[PDB]
């Protein structure tokens, strides 16, 4: 042990390369983008049954057209939603106006920059990486429904459908077949549902999985469990009759 | 500041372990007084014994300390807890409950362990005060910042021993007289030398002052611990 | 300026006038007055026109702030002890406002707090506020019933503005009217001094020191 | 000052100092939470390594954050007092600028917070402490218990433990919890609590603890004879087949 | 708070077809003491500019300092700071015109009227004018303190608007200019007889003339001047 | 005593057509008595369709045109090349004068663009960004000569239809580009009367679907 | 040797190296390819993006710096954000304090000051990305190749990243022609597609795999992606 | 770095110097009435723009500098001096005499080996120019040591450079013109090129001389770097 911020020989940063792999011990999510918007699925995977489920929040609201799924250190979390809804909150004040989706996730990975002390070129306030990854969908008026992927290492990615967590190598091939640009949002809330099941240790139900979506029409919503529950018949039903 | 892989804290436990080298300090509390006893480390003949003071402080006027660990360390913490109790004074114009002041002391402890890379203070502490709140009290507390309540305890060298010892002959309703026994009869169980000598001992009581209603400190000078060692029949 | 609110048996009525002034020239006669916060919180704006936009549109981003923190609405309590304790800090250096945060939340109820930039927040069933006030305060002082109908209390709200349009050479331009409900605010129009009191001389058969 | 990171990423993926965090809430005393249909009853053992103590005056491990909330904990004695103290100060600054006092969910969120940040700062260690925090919402009949954890984790349970042997009494609060059927009184959850805690502790005498939280800022202490009497009743009646 | 102690009266300045011309006289007054005689007021940066001050002296000298820090760090490693990357006139006068409007905005001004005249590198002429309050105009005649008042009238005679720039031949610019000095030789009470003057031409460059001499000036007249109404002799 | 602030004179004027709007100052910047400039024009193309005027103290109006242009800029950096909309651009000055609340810029503001619909657009700001979207709006020393006559030759206010007595208003109409620049003119020409600050020159900018266009007419020089 | 010496940048080794920027320069020569080749009136940024998935977009490597300026990058990405953003700055100071727009060169030397700082404080890593600068100013048409070392260089042409031996051969072996290729915008950009070519172990480049970019004499610097590139493929 | 081996050494401070070693070459050589600035820069590729990527810099408008090992320190050194330079303008008004600004350059550079914080430079720099008493050349190593030249190399081909530079101190004791030892500097440079011959070269000259100057730096350029090639091209042949 040297150093937080130190190159490998081969041009990694430790440090970032093993929050990576806390991502990878957390539970699993997936997002999927349509042109009719764009869903959010967890896994809850609660540590015991005395635990109560739906005191579980892997799924958050940022604004009321952005909403973002994590997977990994889910604590280390919390300062990120903060700083994601100030931004676009205060974006709002600045401009009068929403947020695009792809600015609010660079701001998101700007603030995952700041490990360090204030890298002798400026100022970082925090000691180690974030521990979590981060889903962040929603709509804006330039380019539509949005999935993006914000790592720790402060990249982030589009995707028209991702997993992260656990089960997410597994998950992302499935997504790599059953993704077209046609889908509706009930097929693609349906291919979330039925892939979450896949990978999941439990029997998917209503209480250790949770869904949600956004629509430019209604903005952000988390899914209650009565309305997944009803999914959970529909895709048993589609797939016992396939 | 670091934890070990068991969930310990090798700084504080290696200061607990310099305390356990350290004179044994015996605290008893009865139902009108405290007694406070301690056992100076080692001396030497040519030690001035009437202008040395190295194991019992006074805190204010209702409240004081047993040292076992590091003087030096002792001596920054007793200033604070000075200033600490005249803050509390100038602010309500009451004398600071005991609790109150050793949970600020304990804090500031706490605080060495948590933080800045500092090593831990090498002390361990025997409050013994009296308030209005819970009349007599007897406090300890250790490097880890972590403090407890009794009615009777040790510090520093052979605590595990003088422990079983209070256990064995501790009675609620005991007057201030016979816990003077029972220290120095402890102690005199416990030393690792020849006798308990006056000029190895420090002493000091928190009366129901005299005749009064009114609480006094009496921080016994060498005379009195040699005739307090006479009565208690160890000569 | 005036404006004033007003609890009643039915809600809360809201009235504003929509006058700016720089000394005795007229800046503006279609300002608004009111902030629409959420829809069940509104504020209300007199003194320092930009102080007042400012403040309170910033008030909303820190009421929407709280809504994804605690995923609930704010109290009428908590948001007008925003801007109370905002403004508090600002004080003496020459902040100016009279403030009116208006709403209905379930655990409260209807709810009215005054609020100006010398830190005063109070809680109330009727506040006018502004250089107009004193005369919105007597033609609604003395026409005032907590039974009112609903449609009673939005015309003494809108006839309390008119009164002092008419008097204050600081007031003017429109009534703007907004009535509060357990659902809840809901815009009552804008009416335009020009025609609404000419309108009002006719039908009422007030305003006699007026030739015409 | 002094701001070199002690809390960093193992290889694997995971933060050693906070894992060994953990470490000392396990060696920790136990603690347990359950919670009835209009109550939560908090339970804690009290070791025996020494027993000369003074119980008017040693700090009780169940605190009062408001007068409607209240937290137990595991692990390093100190660190928690650090916590206590945090969750007092921002329950007040809470009720001076909301003009209400805080929910359990907004306190534990807070207690977490503070936790997480510890994870994460240059010169800092850790908490070593787990938390339950349990009350009543103001206005609200619904008991609340949550767990907080020195990784910032938090989450409500219908009943959890924490602390040493705390997987003895997990086990046996899985097997005894019905959640259609929470204990419908005061008394019968206060003898599940009692239960669970007989399970680890061996003898219920000055060293099993309880607090009895009810609705609307309504939290009593337990004395010895009021323990007494449901030790007593449990051991006698549980020994006939 | 500051107050100007040792000052110097107008600068004045005007566009012709080719280039520009400014002058400013030699003197800096303290108070109604003319104190000092050999004060330059008119700054050559780089050949293709020349920087008029007016105002507080001790402020002219810092800006002095300024500007020859200006010219030293354009130079480092700047292999074509004597051709392509030269400083123009514009960027000197955007420089001047920003510590200006900083040091007005910190309450703490360059006590100063400044006018940055020279030739753009595409042969443009260049003419601007700041002062301590960070206030910019240009104009194809620009004088500051009496000369606002005095010369500007006689200078917009000759060049009134844009279209009678191309029309203005050096010579008939620089006697506008010199005349114009007479006059304010005659009637400011904080002037000199000497002044420089420096014309920047998009072919001639720099010429910088010192040591200049008020000329032909009418006092004869003075000699029928007799009391203050009715005295006759 | 230093005094930060001084007067540069100068009058503006925005009027919002249906599909375009337009954005009027004098060229004239002044001192006391004095003129500093016939011709320093005081109305900018800011980008993104927008044309901005701050007239009153003329180093405060450049200080905010330069700040504003410079949002634009890092606008397009930090949201991907997003147009700047005339209701943000409002929204953001108010910010940026709002920010100086305690040390003010001695500036009115107007600007003056195409709303989200094509619609034209005007919004004026009082010096600490108090601001409102407007059919039309005189700023600076001959405002108060020049908004009566567009109240009444904009908004036709004060005019009834004709035999109706008094009831019927003059109604609403929009105003081509042709009659509006005749309404500016005519204002100026006014103002250049009546008003020692205002002459030598104007400057028109017009906004429509096609981008900015200037227009220019002597004034009265004296 | 490379035992004790490559704990932080604050340590030479043995033999005078410093490991932990030879690690960082490792960083660059995993980055995906891209090239820059200019001529006397344009230049051109040519970039292969990279994918992380076939479900995802191909990250960006272009990024504009001002109106005639912007680089391409090589390396960690994050540490391309920094550096551009700084050199944003730079170049906005430039144009608020002197009207002045900031040389290319000027814009290395600043950069390669900043890389440095790095280089030798304790508790700081290096940069781990290189970059390709384009502009054009007063002198012309520029590139700049930046190493994250803090060695800036001027080029006609090069490449950067992995594989990018190959582009260079090859504009070492056209540099005569691409030199030339005056007032032909589409020209410069088949040169440049084509020299990214001799890049592929890959595959046939696609209309997401390229990203090119241009500034030149009457050009603002500008980014072609998508649709935009595919009459180059 | 500030570690003292057993025997009172700083092994840091000498791995610096291999780094110096490992530079390309550069020399100065003072003359009669200034001093004149050489270095070789080595063209990896035909890509690199001739001319244009200039070593040698100049601090204030009178002294230049140059050096060899890692350029980033160089440049730092030199925007160091530069703020050095312009200090003591502002306070003194007179343009700092190189003795003055030697010391300056000293100073920083042995205060990075003091701490274990920082590293010492990797360059060795040579600078000098015209004072108000006549020419000046120095040399700076990375220990902070300096000393005045009358002719100085480092880098590469340090050690036949100073064989060169001996010969001339032996054959013109009295004094070298400007104009001479700008053709000697294009001789040395050629004459260290002969190690790194692998890779071509191209060759850069300054010089600072009262009369033929005014004791300004500039930088040799035209028909007088033409001919100093010439008379190296036809010195090694
Ligand atoms: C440097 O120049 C300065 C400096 C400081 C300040 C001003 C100018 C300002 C100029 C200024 O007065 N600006 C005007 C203004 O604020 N007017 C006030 C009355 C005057 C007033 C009353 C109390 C306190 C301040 C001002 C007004 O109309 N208030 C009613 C109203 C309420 C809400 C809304 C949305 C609009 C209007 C706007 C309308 O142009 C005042 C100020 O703070
Ligand atoms: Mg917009
Ligand atoms: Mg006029
Ligand atoms: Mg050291
Ligand atoms: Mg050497």
């Amino acid at each position: 042990d040297r150093g937080v911020s130190t190159f490998s020989p081969e041009g990694r940063l430790f440090q970032v390369e093993y929050s990576l792999e806390a991502i990878k011990l957390g539970s699993t999510a997936i997002g999927i983008a349509t042109k009719e918007g764009v869903v959010l699925g967890v896994e809850k995977r609660a540590t015991s049954p005395l635990l109560e489920s739906d005191s579980i929040e892997k799924i958050v609201e940022i604004d009321r057209h952005i909403g973002c799924a994590m997977s990994g250190l889910t604590a280390d979390a919390r300062s990120m939603i903060e700083h994601a809804r100030t931004a676009a909150v205060t974006h709002n004040l600045y401009y009068d106006e929403d947020i695009n989706v792809e600015s609010l996730t660079q701001s998101v990975c700007d603030l995952a920059l700041r490990f360090g002390e204030g890298a002798s070129g400026e100022e970082r306030l925090m000691s180690r990486p974030f521990g979590v990854a981060l889903l962040i969908a929603g709509h804006d008026a330039d380019d539509g429904y949005q999935l993006f992927h914000a790592e720790p290492s402060g990249t982030f990615y589009r995707y028209n459908a991702k997993a992260i967590g656990s089960g997410s190598e597994g998950a992302q091939a499935e997504l790599l077949n059953e993704w077209h640009s046609s889908l509706t949002l009930k097929e693609a809330e349906l291919l979330v549902l039925k892939i979450l099941k896949q990978v999941m240790e439990e029997k998917l139900d209503e209480n250790n999985a949770q869904l949600s979506c956004i629509t430019k029409q209604d903005g952000f919503k988390i899914y209650d469990n009565e309305k997944t529950a009803e999914l959970i018949k529909e895709l048993k039903e589609k797939e016992a009759a396939e | 500041t670091i934890f070990s892989p068991e969930g310990r804290l090798y700084q504080v436990e290696y200061a607990l372990e310099s305390i356990s080298h350290a004179g044994t300090a015996i605290g008893i509390m009865a139902s009108d007084g405290i007694v406070l006893a301690a056992e100076r480390k080692v001396t030497s003949t040519l030690l001035e014994q009437d202008t040395s003071t190295e194991k019992l402080y006074k805190l204010n006027d209702k409240i004081a300390v047993a040292v076992a660990g590091l003087t030096a360390d002792a001596e920054i913490l007793i200033n604070t807890a000075r200033i600490h109790a005249q803050n509390y004074l100038k602010t309500y114009n009451e004398d600071i409950p005991v609790e109150i002041l050793v949970r600020r002391l304990s804090d500031i402890k706490q605080g060495y362990t948590q933080h800045g890379g500092l090593r831990p203070f090498g002390v361990s502490f025997i409050y013994a005060g009296y308030d209005d709140r819970y009349g007599y009290q007897l406090y300890t507390s250790n490097p880890s910042g972590n403090y407890t309540g009794w009615k009777a305890i040790s510090v520093g060298a052979n605590t595990s021993a003088a422990q079983t010892l209070l256990q064995m002959d501790y009675k609620d309703d005991m007057k201030v007289d016979d816990a003077i026994e029972l220290a120095l009869k402890t102690l005199s169980k416990t030393t690792d030398s020849s006798a308990l000598t006056y000029d190895r001992l420090e002493f000091a009581t928190i009366r129901k002052g005299a005749n009064d209603g009114e609480v006094y400190q009496k921080i016994f000078k060498p005379q009195e611990i040699k005739d307090i060692l006479v009565k208690t029949g160890i000569t | 300026t005036t404006t004033l609110a007003f609890r009643f048996q039915g809600g809360i009525i809201v009235a504003v006038d929509s006058r700016a002034t720089a000394g005795n020239w007229v800046a503006s006669q279609t300002v608004k007055k009111v902030i629409e916060i959420n829809p069940f919180l509104l504020g209300t704006m007199a003194g320092g026109a930009a102080d007042c936009q400012f403040w309170e549109t910033w008030l909303g981003s820190q009421c929407r702030l709280h809504e994804l923190r605690e995923k609930e609405r704010i109290s009428v309590a908590a948001a007008s002890k925003i801007l109370s304790n905002l403004v508090y800090q600002y004080k003496g250096a020459g902040l100016s406002m009279g403030t009116m945060i208006c709403g209905y939340t379930r655990k409260e109820g209807p709810t009215i707090y005054y609020v100006d930039s010398d830190g005063t927040r109070l809680k109330g069933d009727i506040f006018c506020v502004g250089s107009g006030q004193t005369f919105a305060y007597g033609v609604l002082d003395s026409n005032y019933k907590w039974d009112l109908s609903v449609e009673d209390a939005l015309y003494l709200g809108k006839r309390s503005i008119l009164a002092a349009a008419h008097r204050d050479a600081y007031s003017g331009g429109s009534v703007n009217l907004y009535h509060v409900t357990e659902d809840g605010w809901i815009y009552h129009g804008n009416h335009d001094v020009g025609e609404l009191f000419w309108k009002v001389k006719e039908e009422e058969g007030s305003f006699n020191n007026v030739i015409g | 000052g002094y701001d070199r990171a002690l809390s960093i990423f193992s290889p694997d993926g995971h933060i050693f100092q906070v894992e060994y965090a953990l470490e000392a809430v396990k060696r920790g005393t136990c603690a347990v939470g359950v919670k009835g249909k209009n109550c939560v009853v908090l339970g804690c053992e009290r070791r025996s390594t020494l027993k000369l103590q003074d119980t008017r005056i040693t700090p009780s491990k169940v605190s009062k954050i408001d007068s409607h909330v209240v937290l137990s904990f595991s692990g390093l004695n100190a660190d928690s007092r650090i916590l206590i103290e945090k969750a007092r100060v921002e329950a007040q600054s809470h009720r001076l600028t909301l003009e209400d006092p805080v929910t359990v969910e907004y306190l534990t969120r807070y207690v977490a917070g503070v936790q997480q940040r510890y994870t994460q700062s240059g010169g800092v260690r850790p908490f070593g402490v787990s938390t339950l925090i349990a009350g009543f919402d103001p206005r609200d009949d619904e008991p609340k218990l949550y767990q907080t954890e020195p990784s910032g984790i938090y989450s409500s349970w219908s009943a959890q433990t924490i602390g040493r042997n705390s997987k003895t009494v997990r086990e046996f609060l899985e097997k005894n919890y019905d959640r259609k059927e929470p204990p419908a009184t005061v008394e019968e959850c206060v003898k599940l609590t009692v239960r669970s805690l007989l399970e680890v502790v061996q003898t219920g005498a000055k060293n099993i603890e309880i607090t009895v939280v009810k609705p609307d800022s309504d939290i009593v202490a337990l004395s010895s004879e009021e323990i007494n009497q449901y030790v007593t009743q449990i051991e006698q009646e549980k020994q006939e087949q | 708070t500051q107050q100007p102690i040792v000052t110097g009266t107008s600068v004045i300045s005007m566009k012709y077809d080719n280039g520009v011309i400014i002058a400013a006289d030699n003197l800096g007054s303290y108070g109604s003491l003319l104190r000092f005689n050999g004060v330059e007021r008119l700054i050559p940066v780089g050949d293709n500019t020349v920087v008029g001050i007016s105002g507080d002296i001790s402020d002219m000298q810092h800006i002095e300092r300024l500007l020859k820090d200006l010219v030293t760090e354009n130079a480092y490693d700047n292999p074509l700071a004597d051709a392509e990357e030269a400083l123009e006139p514009s960027y000197i006068f955007e420089y001047l015109a920003t510590v200006m409007y900083q040091r007005r905005s910190k309450m703490n001004p360059l006590w100063n009227a400044i006018i940055v005249a020279g030739v753009q590198s595409n042969g443009d002429q260049f003419l601007r004018y700041v002062n301590l309050l960070g206030v910019t105009y240009s104009s194809p005649t620009l004088a500051t303190g009496f000369g606002a008042h005095m010369a500007n009238p006689l200078l917009r005679k000759v060049v009134d608007r844009e279209s009678d720039i191309p029309k203005t031949t050096v010579q008939v610019a620089e006697e506008a200019i010199v005349n114009a000095m007479r006059v304010l030789y005659y009637r400011d009470a904080r002037s000199s007889r000497n002044f420089s003057l420096a014309i920047i031409d998009k072919n001639t460059g720099l010429t910088f003339k010192k040591n200049l001499q008020v000329e032909n000036m009418k006092w004869d007249f003075a000699k029928d001047i007799k009391g203050y109404g009715t005295q006759k002799i | 005593q230093f005094n930060p602030y001084g007067d540069n004179g100068g009058t503006i004027l925005g009027i919002a057509g249906e599909d375009f709007a337009v954005l009027a100052g004098d060229t004239r910047n002044i001192t006391d008595y004095s003129i500093n400039s016939r011709y320093e024009p005081k109305v900018f193309d800011c980008g993104d369709n927008i044309v901005m005027s701050a007239n009153g103290f003329a180093a405060d109006g450049d200080a905010l045109v330069k700040r504003f242009k410079n949002s634009v800029k890092w606008y397009h950096f930090d949201h991907n090349d997003k147009k700047l909309s005339i209701n943000s651009a409002a929204r953001n000055i108010q910010h940026l004068l709002y920010g100086k609340r305690f040390f003010p810029y001695y500036v009115h503001t107007i600007i003056a663009g195409l709303d989200e619909d094509g619609k034209g657009a005007v919004y004026s700001f009082d010096p600490v960004g108090s601001y409102e979207r407007e059919q039309c709006r005189a700023g600076g020393a001959a405002a108060s000569l020049i908004m009566p006559f567009l109240d009444n030759q904009v908004n036709f206010k004060n005019q009834y239809e004709p035999g109706t007595n008094g009831k019927v208003k003059k109604p609403l109409k929009y105003l081509s580009v042709e009659e509006v620049i005749k309404l500016v003119r005519d204002s100026f020409t006014s103002a250049t009367e009546r008003h020692i600050q205002v002459g030598d020159g104007l400057e028109i900018l017009i906004v429509t679907k096609d981008g900015v266009r200037k227009e220019f007419y002597e004034l009265k020089r004296d | 040797f490379r035992n004790n010496y490559d704990g932080d940048t604050v340590t030479f080794s043995p033999t005078g190296r410093l490991f932990q920027v030879e690690y960082a320069l490792e960083a660059i020569k995993q980055g995906s390819v891209t090239v820059g080749l200019r001529s006397n009136t344009h230049a051109v940024l040519v970039a292969l993006k990279r994918n992380a998935d076939e479900l995802s977009s191909y990250q960006k490597k272009i990024i504009k710096c001002d109106e005639h300026m912007g680089l391409s990058l090589a390396g960690l990405a994050p540490d391309a954000r920094v550096l551009s953003n700084y050199l944003r700055q730079q170049c906005n100071y430039s144009s608020l304090v002197f009207n002045r727009k900031l040389a290319v060169e000027r814009a290395g030397h600043l950069l390669c000051d900043k890389a440095q700082k790095n280089t030798q404080s304790y508790g700081g890593r290096p940069y781990g990305v290189g970059l390709l600068i384009i502009g054009y100013d007063k002198s012309g048409a520029h590139l700049l190749e930046f190493q994250p070392s803090g060695n800036v260089t001027e080029l006609y042409g090069t490449a950067i990243g992995a594989r990018s031996q190959g582009a260079k051969t090859y504009l070492e072996r056209t540099l005569d022609t691409f030199i030339k290729i005056d007032g032909n915008p589409d020209e410069l950009i088949k040169a440049g597609v084509e020299a990214i070519s001799q890049s592929l172990r890959d595959e046939s480049l696609t209309v997401d795999n390229l990203s090119i970019a241009i500034v030149g004499k009457d050009t603002p610097f500008t980014i072609y992606d998508g649709e935009a590139v595919a009459k180059y493929i | 770095n500030s570690v003292f081996s057993p025997d009172g050494r700083n092994f840091q401070v000498e791995y610096a110097v291999k780094a110096v070693e490992n530079g390309t070459t550069s020399i100065g050589i003072k003359c009669n009435d200034g001093v004149v600035f050489a270095v070789e820069k080595l063209i990896t590729s035909k890509l690199l723009v001739p001319q244009k990527n200039v070593k040698i810099q100049v601090v204030d408008r009178h002294i230049g500098c140059v050096y060899s090992g890692l350029i980033p320190d160089g440049r730092h050194l030199v925007n160091r001096g530069r703020e050095e330079a312009a200090s003591f303008k502002k306070l003194y008004k007179t343009p700092i005499p190189i003795p003055a600004f030697a010391d300056r350059l000293g100073q920083y550079v042995q205060a990075h080996t003091l701490y274990n914080s920082v590293r010492p430079f990797g360059v060795s720099t040579i600078f000098g120019g015209v004072d108000k008493n006549g020419a000046h050349l120095y040399m700076l190593e990375p220990s902070g040591s300096y000393w005045g030249y009358k002719g100085a190399a480092t880098g590469k081909g340090r050690q036949s450079a100073k064989a060169e530079l001996e010969k001339l101190v032996d054959h013109h004791p009295e004094g070298l013109s400007a104009r001479e030892a700008v053709k000697q500097a294009a001789k040395i440079i050629y004459l260290a090129h002969e190690d790194n011959k692998e890779k071509d070269f191209e060759l850069e000259i300054s010089w600072c001389s009262l009369s033929e100057t005014n004791g300004l730096h500039k930088f040799v350029k035209g028909d007088l770097l033409q001919e100093a090639i010439d008379f190296a091209q036809k010195e090694i042949n």
